[PDB]
RNA sequence: GUCGCUGUAGCUCAGUUGGUAGAGCAUAGGACUGAAAAUCCUUGUGUCAGGAGUUCGAUUCUCCUCGGCGACACCA
RNA sequence: UAAUAGAGGCGAUACCAGGGGAAGUGAACCAUCUAAGUACCCUGAGGAAAAGAAAUCAAAGAGAUUCCCUUAGUAGUGGCGA
RNA sequence: ACCUGCGAGUUAUCAUGUCUAGCAAGAUUAAAGCAUAGAAGUGCUGGAGUCGAAGCGAAAGCGAGUCUUAAAAGGGCGAUUU
RNA sequence: CUCUAGUCUGUUUAAAAAGGCAGGGAUGAGCUGUGAAUAGGAGUGAAAGGCUAAACAAACUCGGAGAUAGCUGGUUCUCCCCGAAAUGGAUUUAAGUUCAGCCUUAUUUUAGUUUAAUAGAGGUAGAGCACUAAUUGAGCUAGGGCCUGUCAAAGGGUACCAAACUCAGUUAAACUCCGAAUGCUAUUAAAUGAUGAAUAGGAGUGAGACUAUGGGCGAUAAGGUUCAUAGUCGAGAGGGAAAC
RNA sequence: GGGACUGACACCUGCCCGGUGCUGGAAGGUUAAGAGGAGAUGUUAGUUUAUGCGAAGCAUUGAAUUUAAGCCCCAGUAAACGGCGGCCGUAACUAUAACGGUCCUAAGGUAGCGAAAUUCCUUGUCGGGUAAGUUCCGACCCGCACGAAUGGUGUAACGAUUU
RNA sequence: GGGUAGUUUGACUGGGGCGGUCGCCUCCUAAAGAGUAACGGAGGUGCGCAAAGGUUACCUUAGAGUGGUUGGAAAUCACUCUGUAAGUGUAAAGGCAUAAGGUAGCUUAACUGUAAGACUGACAAGUCGAACAGAUACGAAAGUAGGUCUUAGUGAUCUGGCGGUGGCAAGUGGAAGCGCCGUCACUUAACGAAUAAAAGGUACUCCGGGGAUAACAGGCUUAUCCUUCCCAAGAGUUCACAUCGACGGAAGGGUUUGGCACCUCGAUGUCGGCUCAUCGCAUCCUAGGGCUGGAGCAGGUCCUAAGGGUAUGGCUGUUCGCCAU
RNA sequence: CCCUGGUGGUUAAAGAAAAGAGGAAACACCUGUUAUCAUUCCGAACACAGAAGUUAAGCUCUUAUUCGCUGAUGGUACUGCGAGUUCGCGGGAGAGUAGGUUAUUGCCAGGG
C-alpha cells in the first residue's frame, strides 16, 4: 500500500523507437583480424564473411583494436578517430 | 477527558561522530550540533549550521581552554 | 498577502528567476542586479507575472 | 481562469453620448404639540477610489491599476 | 383460387456468420478500466463457413483472401493505475 | 468410533540462477519441405528470426568514449582485462 | 362444517407443527368442491418482512463455476549438516504485505570478537545552591495597614502583612558552579580460530512470554501495560525446587 | 374514478408559511444545444534582396450578439412534511406570582388532559381499599420528555385483550 | 429524478462506540555515544522580512543602589557596584563578548555550471561541504557572501497551464503535438498522498473467523468495600481507656462497585422463586464467663463456644427493603 | 643581557579591591581643533597636528590573601562483576577540612 518505487518517481521521455537508424558496428582490430590487403570491405564481403548479418546494410566503422593493412571501404558511416587511423595507415574510405 | 499532549519530533542524532585520535581525511564531519557546543581549531571549518569539518587528513583532537573545547586536526 | 514574483532580464526577457515578494508593503516595481546566464554578466532584472 | 459591472454626501441612489456636483433618508438649527412623533423650513455632508492619455477644459470619454463585487468554467 | 419450384423439423451438450450481450473477479475499496465481445440467448447456413482479385499495404517496391513462423511482449495504449 | 481403499506444489510457456552436455566471438534454428518405411520415427534440407559482438544520452548525434556544461575541470555511466 | 385463545401431553415425537381437555364464528367481510388467471427485483398481500411446492429482507433448476476469501482446516518415506524471528520503517495498515535486521547454499575476500595499556566526547547516578523555581527557623528592614501630638501638612507606638539582605538548614525528569562507575569510539600488542565482510540463488519471520536490574503509566496494585540491558523458554531433553 | 391521512358516535380540532414540499406568477439575475462568425492559428501561389508579410482555396478554432425550462426571485397553501422559548423582579406573615421588565424567534402550546401504554428523580404527596398494598382507584401539578385528524378528551354496547 | 441500479462510508483504541488523535519542530521520559515505546509529561507550527538578507566599520545591555522640572515603584539623564542574569521577528533547547546583540554606509551571493569527501539512513529522501570556471556586492587588502545564530513554516507521481530552447516530426517540406530547461495549480491535513468523483441503518439479518477481543462465571489485584487493630486529644460531675472514641497510623478478609484480559465464542445457559442441601464463625437464640457509670428487673462491652434451632403473610419479577402480626 | 614597549606560545583566575613605592629612556596622562577624518548632539571615542607640565590615574613592582579562584590525604555516596549478602574484588566523587595562589615563557625594537 506504500506507493510503489515506479510510482514516486518521475518520467524521461519517449524511446524514439520507429525512427532509430539502427546498423551494424564493426572493429578495425575485426577487420585486421579477419582481413587482408586490397580487397573492397563492405556489405557483401563482411556478410559473406560473417562479420555482420544480412538482415542491416548501414555498417559502421569503430576504432577498437589496430589495422595494419590497406584495404577499400564502402561504409555508410564512420568515426572520426578510426577514419585518421586507418588514413593514416594508408587505405581509401568512400562514403555510401 | 483524554491526554492534552504527547507530540515529539524526530531525533536528529546530533553528537561527535569521529573520537579524538582518530584518523580522518580532507571533509570529513566530526559534530554534528545545534551551536558551538564544541569551537574551531587549527585545520577545521564551521558549516552554516555549525557543524565541524576536517580541512585536511589529519588525527581529530580535543583542547580545552577556559572551559571551552576546541576542535583540531593535528 | 505574499506572490510569487519572476525576476526578468532586462535585455533578453527571459525569467531568469523566481522568487517571493509581499505585496501590499511597496506595491513597487522591485529591481535587482542579478547574475543573467545567457550573457555571462551581471544585470538588471525586474519584477513580472508568473501566470 | 473568464465574463457582466460598479466605488459620487454618514447610508441608499441619480448623474444627461462632455461644460451641476446633487436626489431621498439621516445630522444640526428655527417653528409647531404638553412631551415623544409627524409635518414645514433652513443647513452642512466631495481630488465623484488613484494614475496616464482624449478634449480647450474630464466623476462622465478610453485605457492601465487599486479595493470590493455578482455570475460562469476548471480544480492534478 | 390455379400452376409449379423451394422451404417448415431434427442432428453435432462441436466448428462458422450475423443480432443481443452479462456478472462472480482483478484493480488488494471502487465508479473509468478489467474479466470480455467470454458465458448465454436468438436468427441463418455449410461441408466447411466467413473472407477474397486493391479507390490495398506502407517508405519497401511489392501485388487477392485465409492458416502457421517471426517481427514482439516491440510500437503504442492505460484512474499512464491494474 | 474402528479397520480397509480413495484423497493434496502438477502441466504447458516466458523470466532468471545453478548443474550437466556441445560448440565457441560466435551459439542456434522456428514454421515448413524431401527421402525412407508405415515405423504420431530420425536423416538431411530450411539462417527467416533470437541472443552476444559497444557504449552514452530524453533524443538528434557522436562513439572506447559519451552525457552534464564553454570547460577530461571534475563528476555519473562506461572500459583496457572479453 | 370451519378456524386456535388458555392449558397439558408430545419434544432421538403416532404427527418435518399434531393429540387430549376445551374455546371462537356458525344467514355471512361465511365455509367448501371442480377448473382458470397473476412469476423472481416480479407476483400476491383486511399489512406479519407474511406467502409463492415442508427453506423467502428477493424461490427453484441448469449454466458462468474449479466464483472469490488478508479467514479456518488438511498436506503422505528416511537420514546427515547449518539454523532463526515475533524488531525497525512504511502502509485504507494494526490477525495482511513489503524493505531492512536475523538464517542457509555457492564463490571471493580477511578481519570480527574480548581484554590490557595510552588517549578522547558526555551529564546519568550521586551531589550542590553558583542559575531557574520551591522551602524551614532566627537576624535585619523597605513597603502596606493597625495604634498614637491625628485633618489629608511633616509626624511618632509597631503584636503584625512582609520585599530585599545576612547566618544556619532543605527540594527538583523538563534546576546544574560540579560529577563518576559501566557503556561508546580510535590505535597497538597478545589471546581466541572462520565467529567478519562483498556478490549471487532460496527463504522464513514482522502475535512473543517470564526471570534478574533501570524506568514510564497505574494505586512505588495486578501472572497489568509500555521501553532499555542480559538470560531462559520459545526451538531444550537430563538433575534439583514435593507436583510446577 | 385514483391517492394520502384519520378511524363509529358525542363535544371539539388553537397559533406559526421562516425551513422543506406543492400550486400560481415572469419583471429581472443566471443558463445548454442550435443560429451568429469579431478575431486568432497551420499550409503557400505570389510579394518581399530573403526572412517577414502573405491573396485565394482547404482546415483547426472562437468572443460580442441572440435564445426555453429549471434555479435564484414574487405570492398562496399546515386535516402539506414540520415547529409551537427563556431569564429576572413583584401583595396588610410565610408562601407562591394575577402583574411588570428584558433577550430571541416564522410563531412560542389555546381547549382538554396530566407520576399517564408517557414521570428519570419515585415506592412523589394526600385520600380510598387491606391486620399489612413498589400494583390498583380518586386527586394534587414540581408535564426529566401530554396535547388537539402522526387527532385531543369522553362514551352505551362489544372483547378466547391487559389490570 | 432513491422510481431503479452499481458502490463508498478510514485507522489507532487497555473490547467496540462516544470523545480525542493522525504531518513537522523543541525539551523531559531516555538508564552520561547514537537510537528507544505508551490515549506518558510541557509547548510550538502550515510564517514573517526588499531587510529583520550580504559586507565593511564602530559600539554594549538588564538589574540593584545613588543625584534629579512635572516624574510616582518604574519613562529620559549621570555615576558606582554587579559582569550577560538583558537582548537575539516567532515555541523551546543548544549557543551567542571576537559577540550570532545594538547602530550606520554601500549593496543584491535571496547568483550560473559544478563539486572531492561525508553525516544520517529499509527504500524514496533529507543534511553538511573545502575547492574550481563565469560574473558581481563590500573591503585598502587579506578575505567573506550559493538567504535569514541553528534546528519547524511543508506535499510524491500522474494530468494541465506559462516562458525558453529547437531534440523528436508516421513519404517529403511545414505544422498540430511531444521531449528538454525554467516554472505555476492539491487542509491530496487520514499530511509515503487506494478514485477526477462517496453518508447511514439492520433486533429481519447472513457468511468466514477470534477467547488475537467484550458481556455471565473461574483466576491475579485490593483502589473501593467489610472486619479489626495501633496512638488517646477529649466527652463522661472530678475519672483517656464503664462506654464513645475524632485527627492520623498498621493489617487481614476476597462478599461490594472496579482494575487486568490468563482458561472457555466447531456454545462454560444469565436474575429471582421452588426442591434439596453442605460448610465457615466475623454468634441472631439457647450455654459458660470478665468488667460495668451492673441495687433488682432489664441491659451495655468483651472473651469462650457452630450441638441444635433460626416464622407466617401484604407490596414488588425482584435478591434487597418497608410494613402487619 | 636586564629594563621598557610591541607581538605570540603554553591555560589553573593570567580575576578584581585597598595600601605603598617609580617615570632616565619607553608607555600613558596631557595640549590644540586649522587641513583631511568621525559621532543618530559632543575632538569623549575616532582622526590629525605636538612636547608646557605630571605619577594623579592607566602601567610595572611590593603587601595582610581582604574578596574571588583553586584545593588535597582519608571517609562517605554511588557503581561494574561475584555460588562470600549488607558481605567478596575493582573503580571512586560532590560538599567540607588542612592548605595554596597577585603567572610563566619564546623573539623583535630602544638603552643599558
Amino acid at each position: 500500500g506504500q506507493t510503489p518505487l515506479y510510482r514516486r518517481l518521475p518520467r524521461k521521455g519517449f524511446s524514439n523507437s520507429d525512427y532509430k537508424l539502427e546498423y551494424a558496428i564493426v572493429n578495425l582490430g575485426d577487420i585486421d583480424k579477419k582481413f587482408k590487403d586490397g580487397q573492397v570491405v563492405n556489405y557483401d564481403t563482411l556478410l559473406e564473411n560473417k562479420l555482420i548479418k544480412k538482415k542491416n546494410k548501414k555498417i559502421k566503422i569503430l576504432s577498437n583494436g589496430k589495422l595494419t593493412k590497406k584495404v577499400s571501404f564502402e561504409v555508410s558511416k564512420i568515426s572520426k578517430s578510426a577514419e585518421s587511423l586507418v588514413i593514416k595507415i594508408g587505405c581509401t574510405i568512400q562514403l555510401v | 477527558g483524554s491526554s492534552k499532549n504527547g507530540r515529539d519530533s524526530i531525533s536528529k542524532r546530533l553528537g561527535v561522530k569521529r573520537s579524538g585520535g582518530q584518523f580522518v581525511k580532507a571533509g570529513e564531519i566530526i559534530v554534528r550540533q545545534r551551536g558551538t557546543k564544541f569551537h574551531k581549531g587549527k585545520n577545521v571549518g564551521l558549516g552554516r549550521d555549525y557543524t565541524i569539518f576536517a580541512l585536511s587528513s589529519g588525527k581529530v583532537e580535543f583542547k580545552t581552554l577556559k572551559g571551552r573545547k576546541y576542535v583540531s586536526i593535528v | 498577502a505574499v506572490e510569487l514574483i519572476s525576476l526578468i532580464c532586462e535585455e533578453t526577457g527571459i525569467r531568469n528567476y523566481t522568487t517571493t515578494k509581499n505585496r501590499r508593503n511597496k506595491q513597487e516595481k522591485l529591481e535587482l542586479m542579478k547574475y543573467c546566464p545567457k550573457l555571462r554578466k551581471h544585470t538588471l532584472h525586474k519584477e513580472g507575472k508568473i501566470k
